C-alpha cells in the first residue's frame, strides 16, 4: 500500500525535522523502528530479493 | 522485588551516564533524590 | 504511488540523517545513524534517479 | 540451581538449520590469522567426522550495560539479557565483530561477520537479547538458553544465511537463535582438560609420542 | 504437583515425544494467527513446560 505508506512516513517527517533542523531524539527512534520492521522500507529495499 | 530490581537497573544507568562528568547538575540530583525516596519507601516496605 | 511511496521514505531519511555541527563533534550516535543510512540508500541509486 | 554463563568462560556460539529435513547444528567459526571471515563448522556429525574446534572456541572477556560501555568508550560477572559482550578469539585472540565489508550476494543490507585484531570501537560488541518470553531484560543468561546477538556498531542481528546453497554467517535484519553452550568455566590448577594440547611423555622417560618428520617415508 | 508454580512437560507415554508448538508457519503472522499448533516431537524445545 503505497499510497498509507506515503501519508504515514508523511507524518513521522513532521515528526523528525522541526524548523529546518532535525531533532536527533525522534530521528534515532525512528530510524530504529524502520530498521527493526524492514518492510516499512517498501518491496524494493528488501534485503534478500 | 521486581519493581526494585527495575529501579536498581535505572539507578545504575543514570549513575553511568553522569560517571564521565565531573559535577551532577541540579536537575540530574533532583531526579537522583527522587529515585532514593522512591528506593526508600521500597526499601521500607521490603522490610516491613 | 510507488514514486512517491519511495520519495517520501528518502526524504524522512534524509531528514533522520544528523547534523553537520554533531557529525563533527564526532558524536558516535550521530555517526552510526549516518552509517546505518549510507548502507540503506546507495549513492549511485540516488545519482541514477 | 540453574548454571549461568559468567566472563571468562569458553563457549561456542550454535545455530540450527533444516537441511534435507534433518536438523544439523553449526558452530561459529573462524581461523584469524590469514581469514578473518567467519563460516559455519557442522558438528552434528561429530560421531563420523569430529569437528575443528578449537578455531570454534571463545572467551566471554567482558559484559557491560550498554550505558556502562557508551561511557567505557568516551573514555566472573554473570550475562544478565540486554548487556552487551566482548567475545576473544580462543586460537587468534582476536574478537568477533562485524565488518563493514560484505561478500553477500543474496542481501544487499547484510553485512560480513569476522574476527579484529584489537578490541577498540563498538564493531566488536554484541548485545543480548532473550528469543522468548520466557526470559527478560535484566535476568541471568542461562546455559542452554536461545538468545538474539544484536551488533552494538551495525544494529544488526548475527544471522544465518541460507540463501545461497550453502550455509553463511553474516550480520543482517534477520534474526536468528543461537546457543552459548559452554566449553570450561574454571579448571582446577595443575590438572587435565579436555581440547588442551598436550605431549604426552612415555612415564618419565623424556620419550614423547609423536609422528615421523615432514617429509618422510611413511607419509606421517 | 501445584497449580501455577509448578512447571510441567507434557509427554506421550507411548513414544515419548514432548508435547511442543509447532515450527511458525510462514506468512501465519501476515494472516494475524496467533495460535501456533500444537504437535508431537523428539526434543521439543526449552519453554515447552
Amino acid at each position: 500500500n503505497p499510497c498509507g505508506g506515503e501519508r504515514y512516513l508523511d507524518f513521522l517527517r513532521f515528526a523528525v525535522f522541526v524548523n529546518g533542523e532535525s531533532v536527533e531524539e525522534n530521528a534515532n527512534v525512528v530510524v530504529r523502528l524502520l530498521i527493526r520492521k524492514p518492510e516499512c522500507f517498501g518491496p524494493a529495499l528488501r534485503g534478500e530479493g | 522485588v521486581d519493581y526494585l530490581l527495575r529501579l536498581q537497573e535505572s539507578i545504575s544507568d543514570f549513575y553511568w551516564y553522569y560517571s564521565g562528568k565531573d559535577v551532577i547538575e541540579e536537575q540530574g540530583k533532583r531526579n537522583f533524590s527522587k529515585a532514593m525516596s522512591v528506593a526508600k519507601q521500597v526499601f521500607n516496605s521490603l522490610t516491613e | 504511488a510507488i514514486m512517491s511511496f519511495y520519495a517520501a521514505l528518502i526524504d524522512l531519511l534524509g531528514r533522520c540523517a544528523p547534523e553537520t555541527h554533531l557529525i563533527q563533534a564526532g558524536k558516535g550516535e550521530a555517526l552510526r545513524i549516518r552509517a546505518i543510512l549510507r548502507s540503506l540508500v546507495p549513492l549511485d541509486d540516488l545519482v541514477g534517479i | 540451581e540453574v548454571q549461568f554463563l559468567r566472563t571468562d568462560d569458553e563457549v561456542v556460539l550454535q545455530c540450527s538449520a533444516t537441511v534435507l529435513k534433518e536438523q544439523l547444528k553449526l558452530c561459529l567459526a573462524a581461523e584469524g590469522f590469514g581469514n578473518r571471515l567467519c563460516f559455519l563448522e557442522p558438528t552434528s556429525n561429530a560421531q563420523n567426522v569430529p569437528p575443528d574446534l578449537a578455531i570454534c572456541c571463545f572467551i566471554l572477556e567482558q559484559s557491560l550495560s550498554v550505558r556502562a560501555l557508551q561511557e567505557m568508550l568516551a573514555n566472573h560477572r554473570t550475562l544478565l539479557y540486554g548487556h552487551a559482550i566482548l567475545l576473544r578469539h580462543a586460537h587468534s585472540r582476536m574478537y568477533l565483530s562485524c565488518l563493514t565489508t560484505s561478500r553477500s550476494m543474496t542481501d544487499k543490507l547484510a553485512f560480513d561477520v569476522g574476527l579484529q585484531e584489537d578490541a577498540t570501537g563498538e564493531a566488536c560488541w554484541w548485545t543480548m537479547h532473550p528469543a522468548s518470553k520466557q526470559r527478560s531484560e535484566g535476568e541471568k543468561v542461562r546455559v542452554g538458553d536461545d538468545l538474539i546477538l544484536v551488533s552494538v556498531s551495525s544494529e544488526r542481528y548475527l544471522h544465518l544465511s541460507t540463501a545461497s546453497g550453502e550455509l553463511q554467517v553474516d550480520a543482517s535484519f534477520m534474526q536468528t537463535l543461537w546457543n552459548m553452550n559452554p566449553i570450561c568455566s574454571g579448571c582446577e590448577e595443575g590438572f587435565v582438560t579436555g581440547g588442551h594440547v598436550l605431549r604426552l611423555f612415555h612415564g618419565h622417560m623424556d620419550e614423547c609420542l609423536t609422528i615421523s618428520p615432514s617429509d618422510s617415508d611413511d607419509q606421517r | 504437583i501445584k497449580y501455577g508454580e509448578s512447571l510441567c512437560f507434557v509427554q506421550h507415554v507411548a513414544s515419548g515425544l514432548w508435547l511442543t508448538y509447532a515450527a511458525p508457519d510462514p506468512k501465519a503472522l501476515r494472516l494475524g494467527v496467533l495460535k501456533k499448533k500444537a504437535m508431537l516431537h523428539q526434543e521439543g524445545h526449552m519453554d515447552d513446560a
